[PDB]
Order: C-alpha cells, then structure tokens, then sequence
C-alpha cells in the first residue's frame, strides 16, 4: 500500500506511470503473455498489502 | 516471469541530515514473482533461472 | 433485461470516465489559497494543502480549518451578510461542482494583514471544503451506481455456464477502476457475443 | 474466415487443426486476428490455453 | 487540355483564399492557462515537459497524427483523467495535447499552405506552356498575368481580370 | 453588346467602328466595361494600345 513513500524501478525509470502497472487476471491477454520476461510495465493484482 | 525490481529509497527524514546523509539512495534489491529455493529441481532445471 | 444493466453498467463507466477526463483542478481557487498561505504566517510568526483535489484533502481542510480556528482564537475580535456570502456560494459549490465561483471578500474587518488574509481563507478554505467534499459524494455516488451493477453482473456469472459468462465476472468481479473498466469495456466484443447467444 | 484460423492453428499456435470441434479456440482465434506482434508464438500458446483452463472447471 | 488546368488553377487559389481567411478554443484556452500554471506554444511545449497510463498516450499520438491530415474536422479527447488530484498534473497533461494538438496543427498549416503555393506553381508552369499555345493575343495576356509567383491578394484580383482567358479558350480550343 | 463595343471604341478609345476586325482590340472591350474612370480617355488608349504592341511580336 504505502509504496508512496518509496520509489520503485525496474527500467531505469521510476515506476510510478500507471500504464507501467497492470493487473489481469483470468481473461484473455498477450499484452499480458508478451511481457514474458519483460520489465516495460510491471503486472501486480491488487497491489497493496 | 521472474523479473527482479530495484527499490531507490531514501531514509527517514530524522537520519537525513549531512552530505553522506542527505544526498543518499538506499538501494534493496528484491525479487518480485519470485519464490525461495530448498534444493535445485532436478528436472525443471533447465526452466528454471 | 440483462442486457438493461449491461448497458447501464457502460453508461455508469462511460459517464464516469468522461466526469473524471473533466475534473476541474481549479487553478483561481489554488492560486488564491497558495497566495494567502504565504501571507498569514507571515502575520503569525511575529504575532501582532497541495493536491486540492485528494481524497486525504478533505481532512486537510478538516485539519487546516483547525488550524485556522487556533488562529483565529488567538486573534478573537465581521458582517452577517458576509457569512451569508460565505455560506450560500458554498452550498451551490456543493450543487454545482463544475463551476466553482470566487468572491472578492467584502471587507469590513481590521486592516491588518492577518484579518484580511484570514477572512479570505475563511472563505477560500469552506470553499475548499466545498468542492473537494462535494466531488466525494457525487463520485461514490457513481461508484455506488457501478457496484449495484457488479452484483447484478455476478447475477450474470449465475446464468448459462457459457465461457464468455465466466470471462465476463471474470472481467467484472473488482471495485471500481478508471483505467480497468474502460480498457475492459473495449474488449467485451465477446459479450455482444455472449449475450446474444445466451437470450437472442 | 476458415482460411485465417488456418494460420493461426498451423503456424502461430503449431497445432494439428482440431479447430472448430472444441469451441473455445473457436472463439479466441479471430480475437487473436485483430492481436499484433505474432512473432512470438508462445506468448499467444500460453494466452490461448489460460482461457481453456477457463473453459473447463468445476469451482 | 487547359480548360481544365485553368478550372484546376480557380479551384486551388480559392482553396487557397478560403484556407488563409480561416482556433479559438485552441489558442484561447492554451494562453490563459499559460499565464496562470504558437512558437511560445513549443517553448510552453518544452517548459511543460520541464513542468499516466500507455493507452491515454495512445489515443494522445492517435489524435495528433489523425487531425493533422483531418485539419478542418479536430476531435476533443477532452481528457482521459486517471491521473492524481492535484490541479496542476491534470493541467499539465490536458495542456501537453493541447501542445500537441496545436503544433500539429501548426505543422499541417505550413505543409497545406505550401501545397496550395505548389500546385499554382505547377499549374503556373503550365499556364506559361498555355502562352507557349499557337499565337492568340489573350494567350500572351495570359503569361503576363501569371508569370508572378503565388500570391494572395494580387492572383485573386486577377481572377476577376481573367475574364478574358475564358474568352480565349474558345477561341482556342472550341 | 455591340452597343458596348461601339460605345467604348468610339466615344471612349475614339476610333471609327472596325472593331472585329482585328481580334485584339475586340477582347479588350469586356474587361474596359467592368472598368470605371471612364473621365480619363486615354488611360484606356494607351492600355489598350500596349496590348496591341504584344499582340504581334518576335522576341
């Protein structure tokens, strides 16, 4: 949850633009499957704990 | 897949005083869709990383 | 009559999206509270927030109305109609959230720089307590109309086990979302299929 | 459109062509029509079989 | 022919009056923003920068390149609006495809107002080719109108003082 | 119209009328029509008269 106060990267970027996370479950995705391997966006369900 | 995300954090705001302080990025370096290792597989060992 | 609030479920989304593609970030109103933040602690250190649009800005203003209250206590003396001014511009802010009205404050206090001041954000701040609340209420009003249909779209998950069934609860069993449920919206192509392959 | 899930079932999914006698690849092969970047074959081959572990279940 | 490239030359030059005689709400809203937050429109453009999900800036570069050829007819994406409460980060994505627009805009007005002097131009080529034809004494007040490159005020003026070339063309060409 | 060719050739240009004679005296007329200041006569000779000095040439 309180990752505001933190900063996030997996690019050399900042995670912080929201298309760099995305969450889909269960329906169909390969914009989801062709981030195999890829850092560009971050995919995380319900991101808080 | 297993794709590792490095947190650039500062500190709390009462170690933040001095020139090493202050102007400092704590570096964690964590493994996000990740899990821990008892032993190696022996036979998912060539799609594991 | 599935499809009515299938429709409806769109029509909260889309009339959703488009409130919040329009969200009016007022600039006269923050430039005029950033104004009179600078000015009255230039009054209260010698003694003679941000965002106005957070959630977390309502108690904010909650706090920073307090914080006004202590200093208006410490400085306890201003007109009936001006609080008449003061409230009846608040409560059409709270009914007409699009347009936010200023009032160049009618003046009838003590000419010091704090009296002034403070009565601008005597006024500047229960106008700030008017939008940002009154966006509060309107939109969970939205997200209320949209979590009704949630449930009467669970209600579509329990017709026919067909799969585009099970691909819409599972496109549709989250709490509200900007981007999820519009993106989602686009490709629900499926569910024109679905649809009219459940009831014809 | 028979001609267009013949492409996708020989050459992206790499299949023997079982297409229409199972409905679920029925429905995601044009919805992999209009999908791009077909150049990597098992980002689509795992898409695909993650929706028929949809089509069959029990919970 | 050129009966046909003189109705091709009229039709181009009032494309073209009409395109010069021809935003308010592009502008307006730009540079009442600017004070409060064309070439200072890019300078707005880098000092905004210096001042967000991936499909909001896919439909941000789709309206661009779209109403930069559609130049008369600009969609509104208002604003998708996912982004934070504060006034300012809202104001300063809406004002980016405001930019945006507007130097694309800007760009589409300098490539259709060069395309209208060159296809003049062009038909100005063959015009004095069409002084080149056989000996008619309207064919040599035909070169002498339009041996002059293209300009605003003054070809429209001839237009009218061309009722002679249609007399000409008659008599040349029957 | 041929009162309008008269008229320009033998009040305003001042010449007898052998105006289709020559063809390029006779395009001059419609465009002397549609021009006013008809108080100065010999503007419009002398206009007229530079168009019959183009109408032959060898350059």
């Amino acid at each position: 949850r309180n990752a505001n106060l933190v900063r996030v990267v997996a690019d050399d970027v900042p995670l912080d633009a929201a298309h760099i996370e995305e969450r889909n479950p269960g329906t169909s995705d390969v914009a989801r499957m062709i981030a195999m391997d890829q850092a560009e966006p971050l995919f995380v369900d319900a991101r808080r704990t | 897949n297993a794709q590792m995300l490095e947190i650039r954090a500062a500190l709390d705001p009462a170690q933040r005083h001095g020139a090493p302080s202050a102007g400092f990025e704590s570096l964690q370096h964590v493994l996000y869709n990740g899990f821990c290792m008892t032993t190696v597989p022996k036979l998912l060992q060539e799609y594991l990383t | 009559r599935e499809t009515q609030l299938y429709n409806e479920m769109v029509l909260w989304l889309r009339y959703h999206e488009k409130l919040t593609a329009r969200r009016p970030g007022h600039l006269p109103l923050l430039t005029r509270i950033r104004q009179d933040y600078d000015k009255l602690f230039g009054f209260v250190a010698a003694r003679p927030d941000d965002a106005v649009y957070g959630d977390d800005y309502v108690p904010r203003v909650d706090v920073f109305l307090r914080g006004l209250e202590d200093l208006a206590r410490c400085l306890c003396a201003m007109r009936a109609e001006e609080v008449n001014r003061l409230m009846d511009n608040v409560r059409d802010a709270a009914e007409r959230v699009l347009v936010y009205e200023v009032l160049d404050v009618r003046d009838p206090l003590n000419e010091d720089p704090s009296v002034l001041v403070h009565n601008r954000l005597v006024y500047l701040c229960r106008l700030a307590y008017a939008i940002s609340k009154s966006w509060q209420t309107l939109s969970h009003m939205c997200l209320d109309r949209i979590n009704s249909l949630r449930r009467r779209l669970i209600l579509a998950f329990h017709d026919r086990p067909a799969f585009a069934r099970v691909y819409a609860r599972n496109a549709l069993e989250r709490p509200v979302d900007g981007t999820t449920a519009y993106n989602l919206l686009r490709r629900l192509e499926e569910d024109f299929l679905l649809f009219r392959n459940a009831l014809r | 459109e028979e001609e267009r899930r013949k492409q996708f079932g020989a050459n992206v999914l790499n299949l023997a062509p079982a297409m229409v006698a199972q409905p679920v690849i029925s429905t995601m092969i044009p919805k992999y029509m209009k999908m791009g970047g077909h150049e990597d074959k098992l980002a689509y081959q795992l898409d695909l079989l993650r929706m028929l572990s949809i089509a069959k279940k029990a919970t």
